[PDB]
RNA sequence: GGUGAAAAGAACCCCGGGAGGGGAGUGAAAUAGAGCCUGAAACCGUGGGCUUACAAGCAGUCACGGCCCCGCAAGGGGUUGU
RNA sequence: UCGGGGCUUAAGCCCAGCGCCGAAGCUGCGGGUCUGGGGGAUGACCCCAGGCGGUAGGGGAGCGUUCCCGAUGCCGAUGAAG
């Protein structure tokens, strides 16, 4: 079986952890809690929350073994901008988009 | 009676992106940078089918002079026979007996010659 | 609807030189370049006879090219515009003569330079005695 | 504003080819003696030490 | 044998039986046409004389049908001149039978 | 301005500080899950087929070839090398 | 740099011929629509010949959108509009 779970609303750039997340794409689920863990972004935070949460329903509604998943694929959408208006000289005022981003795991059993 | 443009605008648009599946980027995603693009095939395609018609008068004509040039004539005396001989058979298309067929053609070339000059 | 030919061989083909004018050697070198001479003619596949020439060094032309023709070939620099004649051309790299000669009279584009690698100057004469050679006049 | 400004529209295809070597290479580990757990080259890290 | 004749303005080599398009005729949906419009032959027969004098291809109408909707589009720029023009060109098909000469 | 016939507005378990998801459950429908009926286009992404690193361009278009694809067959599509 | 290559009893010039390439012109074949003519009592429809690049612009014939009569009707969960 395959196992998702969705991140979403998540109040962060969507090509900034649009990186974070293919670093570690079909790599060993075990392997992947690696990757993130060392790696120097802010992204990581999220996608290993969201690979946690990952794993988790994989073995916890999936009766899927934990020693031997992969992150099947993952990808991360991009959701509703947050509108800030920005001041700035000679009265000018530019709106600015802080994104967001729905970022989704799934992995599979190693094989068969 | 208000009538407003609901579903027409869309359908005639998209009844257009279709005929842009294919075209670079924003000219097949974009209805307006589409349209243009068409507007030049649909001239293109019209006088390209006046070139095709050439297009092959060329290919035919051209293994014709290479062909008979091994038998010792040029493509040029070589209708001058096809029609002093009369033979107006080989319709330059179906000169392509100078591959399958040679000794076919050959008996053709025999014709030009002996019976020209 | 027209033959549309397959696979071939190629058929690279020993010609001389001594003697022989430069663009009457230059045009046929090229003609054959191509396969407008093979009525299993097909102008995009490129299956034009190797054309390999020996002893190029030895083209005779006409007037006073010699002295007079000139060869021009431009960098990017300023003044880069490099002046070279046939007489300073015969007596470094003769072959090169015969070569702009024929890849100036070749179709210009892709297969164009594919109907480049085809060809095959030399001085010498002697050449690649390889495995074919059919010597042509 | 001033002066210099874009041309044109950067069209996509050339926007994420601007993109080519955006991809972050994944920090280097190796196991470790003291533990099974993973670290950096030359790092001391947690769940283990080293020796004076 | 190599019957090389012409019809509805163009010239078709043939075979002892053959599928072949060409342009639309007069004919009953499914009876027999003999093309006496023949040149050549695949035992050696130059058309001294244009056509032969005295041989033949007989062709079956396999039944006609339409063409394949073509769009001759002409558009002029700078002055608004669009045309859209649909064109099926008709045809019959030529079931090839006998090829006696 | 709009869930739904009705809040029946998702108990409890699971990851998570939360947001948020995954199962379970409600419902005819949950890709009707709450600014939620319908969900178009731009625009952003993920997987696959074709394709590109000697190639010069209003990007299309004729012509043929290779590949991939529905089809007994003939054929049709997608791509695009020259 | 004559478009380029290249060209010298010429791939130049002049004079004299023969052949061929060569447009969307002309011909072949099929088809579109229109004006004209014949047959058709017949309408229908058949055939013959000719016209049909086009801005401003004039003329003819259509398509689609909204609403009304048709509507106390017909289609519509076996699924309306989009």
């Amino acid at each position: 079986m395959e196992a998702k779970a969705i991140a979403r609303y998540v109040r962060i750039s969507p090509r900034k952890v649009r990186l974070v997340v293919d670093l570690i794409r079909g790599k060993s689920l075990e392997e992947a809690r690696n990757i993130l863990r060392y790696t120097n972004k802010r992204g990581a935070y999220f996608v290993a929350k969201v690979l946690e949460s990952a794993a988790a329903n994989a073995v916890n509604n999936h009766d899927m073994l934990e020693d031997r998943l992969y992150v099947k694929a993952a990808y991360v959408d991009e959701g509703p901008a947050l509108k800030r208006v920005l001041p700035r000289a000679r009265g000018r005022a530019d709106i600015i988009k802080k994104r967001t981003s729905h970022i989704t795991v799934i992995l599979g059993e190693k094989h068969g | 009676p208000r009538a407003k443009t609901g579903v027409v605008r869309r359908r005639k648009h998209k009844k257009i992106l279709k005929l842009a599946k294919g075209y670079w980027g924003l000219r097949s995603k974009s209805f307006r940078k589409a349209r243009e693009t068409l507007f030049a095939a649909g001239n293109y395609a019209y006088a390209h089918r006046k070139r095709r018609k050439r297009d092959f008068r060329r290919l035919w004509i051209v293994r014709i002079n290479a062909a008979c040039r091994q038998h010792g004539l040029n493509y040029s005396t070589f209708i001058h026979g096809l029609k002093k001989a009369g033979i107006e058979v080989d319709r330059k298309n179906l000169a392509d007996l100078a591959v399958r067929e040679p000794q076919v053609f050959a008996e053709l070339v025999e014709r030009a010659k002996a019976a020209q000059g | 609807k027209t033959y549309v030919p397959k696979q071939v061989e190629p058929r690279w083909v020993l010609i001389d030189a001594e003697g022989k004018t430069l663009g009457r050697l230059a045009t046929k070198i090229a003609t054959l370049l191509r396969g407008k001479h093979r009525p299993d003619w097909t102008p995009n596949v490129a299956m034009g006879d190797f054309v390999v020439v020996v002893n190029a060094d030895k083209i005779r032309v006409t007037g006073k090219k010699l002295e007079q023709k000139i060869y021009t070939r431009y960098s990017g620099y300023p003044g880069g515009l490099k002046k070279i004649p046939l007489e300073k051309m015969l007596a470094t790299h003769p072959e090169r003569v015969l070569e702009h000669a024929v890849k100036g009279m070749l179709p210009k584009g892709p297969l164009g330079r594919r109907l480049f690698k085809r060809l095959k100057v030399y001085a010498g004469p002697d050449h690649p005695h390889q495995a074919q050679r059919p010597e042509k006049l | 504003a001033k002066h210099p400004v874009p041309k044109k529209k950067t069209s996509k295809a050339r926007r994420d080819a601007r993109r080519s070597h955006h991809a972050l290479t994944p920090p280097i580990l190796v196991p470790c003696p003291e533990c099974k757990a993973m670290k950096p080259p030359h790092t001391v890290c947690p769940e283990c030490g080293y020796y004076a | 044998m190599f019957a090389i004749v012409k019809t509805g303005g163009k010239q078709y080599r043939v075979e002892p039986g053959l599928k072949l398009r060409v342009e639309k005729l007069d004919a009953e949906p499914g009876a027999t046409v003999e093309l006496p419009v023949l040149l050549l032959g695949g035992e050696k027969t130059v058309v001294g004389t244009p056509v032969v004098e005295g041989a033949s291809v007989v062709a079956e109408v396999l039944g006609h049908g339409r063409g394949k909707k073509i769009l001759v589009s002409k558009f002029k720029a700078k002055v608004q001149y669009r045309r859209k023009k649909g064109h099926r060109q008709p045809y019959t098909e030529l079931l090839i039978k006998e090829i006696r000469g």
